[PDB]
């Protein structure tokens, strides 16, 4: 309500939202892409590709 | 009885084999002797007891 100048340097812009950043995610998925035994009746076994995690 | 025996046919059998694992095909340049790599252990959160 009361304006002065209510940016100050911090903490006095913090008491709004302050930059919400990387919140917390189910990018993978558990209970659903994971923790999941559809697994088709499938024909072989054919592949599962190995990959070196460099990220 | 006086023919050398007459041959005719040879064949050589043979069949290629597999692997199985082809997928699992990673190349390198064959340098260095010892090769390693590692992983971070958790650290759980806290208690912000601020006093």
């Amino acid at each position: 309500m009361y304006e002065g100048n209510n940016m100050r340097s911090m903490m006095g812009t913090s008491y709004e939202d302050s930059r919400l950043n990387k919140r917390t995610e189910l990018n993978e998925n558990m209970s659903i892409d994971t923790n999941k035994s559809e697994d088709s009746y499938g024909v072989q076994i054919h592949s599962l590709s190995k990959q070196s995690f460099t990220g | 009885k006086y023919l050398f025996p007459k041959i005719n046919e040879t064949l050589l059998i043979d069949i290629a084999l597999g692997n199985r694992f082809n997928w699992l095909a990673k190349e390198q340049d064959f340098i260095g002797q010892y090769s390693e790599e590692y992983v971070i252990m958790d650290t759980v959160p806290i208690n912000m007891d601020l006093s």
